[PDB]
RNA sequence: CUUUAAAUCCUUUAACGAGGAUCCAUUGGAGGGCAAGUCUGGUGCCAGCAGCCGCGGUAAUUCCAGCUCCAAUAGCGUAUAUUAAAGUUGCUGCAGUUAAAAAGCUCGUAGUUGGAUCUUGGGAGCGGGCGGGCGGUCCGCCGCGAGGCGAGCCACCGCCCGU
RNA sequence: UUAGAGUGUUCAAAGCAGGCCCGAGCCGCCUGGAUACCGCAGCUAGGAAUAAUGGAAUAGGACCGCGGUUCUAUUUUGUUGGUUUUCGGAACUGAGGCCAUGAUUAAGAGGGACGGCCGGGGGCAUUCGUAUUGCGCCGCUAGAGGUGAAAUUCUUGGACCGGCGCAAGACGGACCAGAGCGAAAGCAUUUGCCAAGAAUGUUUUCAUUAAUCAAGAACGAAAGUCGGAGGUUCGAAGACGAUCAGAUACCGUCGUAGUUCCGACCAUAAACGAUGCCGACCGGCGAUGCGGCGGCGUUAUUCCCAUGACCCGCCGGGCAGCUUCCGGGAAACCAAAGUCUUUGGGUUCCGGGGGGAGUAUGGUUGCAAAGCUGAAACUUAAAGGAAUUGACGGAAGGGCACCACC
């Protein structure tokens, strides 16, 4: 069930340069088209303007309306879903604000009852989040 | 715990055996002389024959082949295993 | 057909040992199977065994004893250029107070500890423990 | 080969060793030489020992010096 | 196992211990040398030459008692075959077939088989062109093949 | 004063310089994994939390806060790339009847692997050396210079055991 | 730089620095800053077990032997200067020699021959058996088919039934089995003919010729396609009659393609043992097929004898079976799915959570149907295997109850 001898070291190794290609955590991150289809060009986080706010529903074992933007990045000229993660902070969210986004917690996929968004809110116009939450900060009005 | 002797068996487990699975393999058949009916020119015959033999003693068939062992077409004086 | 014909004598003991037997046969012979059962027989593993003649090959019997435990063969033969060799002693063997492997070598055939003072190294054949 | 005149074309067998494996690779490359145009009645399949040379050419630095199996062929 | 055909086949022979002249019958080997021609001559490959010596006359075998297997003697003075005498025979085969094979076509049967022997001859060239017994320029045809054999 | 083209900081001696907010320690948690509240007020499948399993519809151990405790401590969470975990890329080291999985079967060139065999045997040989019962000894006791033992500093010898 | 030695940078990270001895009287001393590691490839030299590889088979090693041609000089009277010899060597060449004169064995590897068989193995011809449908003739009658019940259907133009024949195309029942052969798909009427094959039996031959297998090639059930001939039965599509709420379905009467045959395409099936090939080993047992062997009686013959048929066993190779805790495994199960952390006999293909998908596109084969090769975006927390308890069954086996029936 195996080469094994002591003149196959080839076959040995273009068979795992073959098979690798199966290990879908190694296809996606060796592979052109992966990166290509990110909305980040492979980048912890991207700049972009708010043009409309908008919120989306959980799924069916629990019910709620999970608030969310639609952050235009600047980067690529694309359109995403940016979850506002904070407890009613989509006050300091407004049209044409320039959000600062990033991952949302599980590398490219969904988090709970989120419905396909991939992506949260750190900064808002060149303020922590965080921040404003917290009364720290003040976003001059 | 089935500890038998596979040095020293006994000489009649040997023909419990395969020809090849013996101690010392050894062939099963045994060259044999024949008396050449009507005549005393004694021939020598290989029990497994696969041929017919003709005497000029007899002018008729002698051993005849049939299967994996010879059959003597007429009784003879038989000496075997002198090898 | 039969390859390593050092390989199937090994696992035609190591299956009789294994069900209890006092004697066994294997059915091919060599100098390299002969001088790899006296290594064994040189440490007490086995009994005293006897090595059937022929014209054709020779056919080795061995009065097994309960000693020892498994008696491998390891294929392809490798090298053991003397610095590897503490790596293969410890992912090979049960623990390094016991137990030998034994490696052919421009001296003869002979186990790992000779190996360690005659200074050398060599290809390897298999072990026992 | 006992191609284009004054030289030849030698296959030449050899191992490469893999690290991740502890078992070895088969490769050839071969090569071009020249010849002493002495010679006829040097076969194809057989044995030579060549050295090494002022660039003879594009292709062809190292140079025949002796050729190397008689005895495995045919009648004296 | 066999080559073609599936199955641990094991019949054999098996020659004995003794390496000594039978002593029953000598008839040295400046007979049987002389007598081997005879056969030979007579025209018998070295395969069945053997049969007739042992069926009848009784040799333990040729190379106990003379110096040098049957072909080894054929060799000497000029009697060896044209091609060696397993050759020859899978030839036949092959072109027996193929003759029945011109005729009944849809015998698939035959369309098969014929396709292991020529496997079968195809890798018998390839092991006598290295030991030199057949020249390199040899090939097997499958047309010319038949006039090369009764 | 010292440092150094020139100053800068550490280092050395000055004059001051701590009573609880003076000289005020954080970043993340308290359902499980995973260390620590079946504590109080609010909210009522809302707000929201949650990497995952999951909490929220009147007694919320999970949300928002207060108090008490927990983790790391001038550091600590978040995002993504990456390694170990991974015996889930497996040469050491995976699997293939049913859990994804063996070409319908055979032939077959490259490629990979390939039966057995050329002292698998000794000498009171000769001698050197480790430990070892030994016969001997310079040697150590013992003795009356008539004598008794061989191992224990020093080892020596003919010899055996130890692969 | 990794490791590491020496050293009190106040410690350490670091650095290759530093320690004495005295006011200084020496017109200074002692030192440091090393070592290992650095494949593969190349060079060198000891070792020669294992693994490649070599040598005299239609003559080759050995003996300073005695012979020829052809030449290259060293230096002796000619110091140098031209000429002849011998020796030494080199090239090809004449007789016999000393070789113990050169060929390991023949594998529970393989090819091949040989002998008596064996098999629903393959092809071609030949032959038979009933059955079905159709028809001719004769008989008697009013119903015949068909379903759960009927109706379309069949007859006043004599159906179904009964008898004697004629024609056609398919198919080989009963024998027929966990029995046989074939690589697999697969193969069952008597006879003949052509060629092949496993297994046994062998004191025959060759002497490693062999295992596995990318690219490639032959065969590949059913269905389907292309042309010719035939079309009995069955019968996708189709038209009807039924049941149903609907029923373009199951059911029934018709019926095209098709089914069978010769010549080519297609290369797919749960083509299944859902279980690669070759090689070795580890338990018993009663049987089955073929071959050969040993057997005491019987039966076919008047005679062991040739030989069958029975009856007792052995051996090899098969199809398979029962049992066991050898041992595996998630377990159902397994003499392989065992010899697996105590892992390594050799080799080929192939899988990495489920879905999108065997989809799109690109290449390629195909007359067409399609086959081979074959992604990603996105989506999802579970898909999935074996057993265990229940529940449930328009699932069978027992049994009870007027909240059940007769």
């Amino acid at each position: 069930g195996k080469c094994r001898g002591l003149r196959t070291a080839r076959k040995l190794r273009s068979h795992r340069r073959d098979q690798k290609w199966h290990d879908k955590q190694y296809k996606k991150a060796h592979l052109g088209t992966a990166l290509k289809a990110n909305p980040f060009g492979g980048a912890s986080h991207a700049k972009g303007i708010v043009l409309e706010k908008v919120g989306v529903e959980a799924k069916q074992p629990n019910s709620a309306i999970r608030k969310c933007v639609r952050v235009q990045l600047i980067k690529n000229g694309k359109k995403i879903t940016a979850f506002v993660p904070n407890d009613g902070c989509l006050n300091f969210i407004e049209e044409n604000d320039e959000v600062l986004v990033a991952g949302f917690g599980r590398k490219g996929h969904a988090v709970g009852d989120i419905p396909g968004v991939r992506f949260k809110v750190v900064k808002v116009a060149n303020v922590s989040l965080l921040a404003l939450y917290k009364g720290k900060k003040e976003r001059p009005r | 715990p089935l500890a038998k002797d596979l040095l020293h068996p006994s000489p009649e487990e040997e023909k419990r055996k395969h020809k090849k699975k013996r101690l010392v393999q050894s062939p099963n058949s045994y060259f044999m002389d024949v008396k050449c009916p009507g005549c005393y020119k004694i021939t020598t015959v290989f029990s497994h024959a696969q041929t017919v033999v003709l005497c000029v003693g007899c002018s008729t068939v002698l051993c005849q082949p049939t299967g994996g062992k010879a059959r003597l077409t007429e009784g003879c004086s038989f000496r075997r295993k002198q090898h | 057909v039969r390859m390593n014909v050092l390989a199937d004598a090994l696992k035609s003991i190591n299956n009789a040992e294994k069900r209890g037997k006092r004697q066994v046969l294997i059915r091919p012979c060599s100098k390299v199977i002969v001088r790899f059962l006296t290594v064994m027989m040189k440490h007490g593993y086995i009994g005293e065994f006897e090595i059937i003649d022929d014209h054709r090959a020779g056919k080795i019997v061995v009065n097994l004893t309960g000693r020892l435990n498994k008696c491998g063969v390891i294929s392809p033969r490798f090298d053991v250029q003397l610095k590897d060799l503490e790596k293969w002693q410890n992912n090979l063997l049960p623990s390094r107070q016991f137990g030998f492997i034994v490696l052919t070598t421009s001296a003869g055939i002979m186990d790992h500890e000779e190996a360690r003072r005659k200074h050398t190294g060599g290809k390897i054949l298999g072990f026992f423990f | 080969k006992m191609k284009m005149q004054r030289t030849i074309v030698i296959r030449r067998d050899y191992l490469h060793y893999i690290r991740k494996y502890n078992r070895f690779e088969k490769r050839h490359k071969n090569m071009s030489v020249h010849l002493s145009p002495c010679f006829r009645d040097v076969q194809i399949g057989d044995i030579v020992t060549v050295g090494e040379c002022r660039p003879l050419s594009k292709t062809v630095r190292f140079n025949v010096l002796k050729v190397t199996k008689a005895a495995g062929t045919k009648k004296q | 196992g066999r080559m073609h055909a599936p199955g641990k086949g094991l019949s054999q022979s098996a020659l004995p211990y003794r390496r000594s002249v039978p002593t029953w019958l000598k008839l040295t080997s400046d007979d049987v040398k002389e007598q081997i021609y005879k056969l030979a001559k007579k025209g018998l490959t070295p395969s069945q030459i053997g049969v007739i010596l042992r069926d009848s006359h009784g040799v333990a075998q040729v190379r106990f008692v003379t110096g040098n297997k049957i072909l080894r003697i054929l060799k000497s003075k000029g009697l060896a075959p044209d091609l060696p005498e397993d050759l020859y025979h899978l030839i036949k085969k092959a072109v027996a077939v193929r003759k029945h094979l011109e005729r009944n076509r849809k015998d698939k049967d035959a369309k098969f088989r014929l396709i292991l022997i020529e496997s079968r001859i195809h890798r018998l060239a390839r092991y006598y062109k290295t030991k030199r017994v057949l020249p390199p320029n040899w090939k097997y045809e499958s047309s010319t093949a038949s006039a090369l054999v009764a």
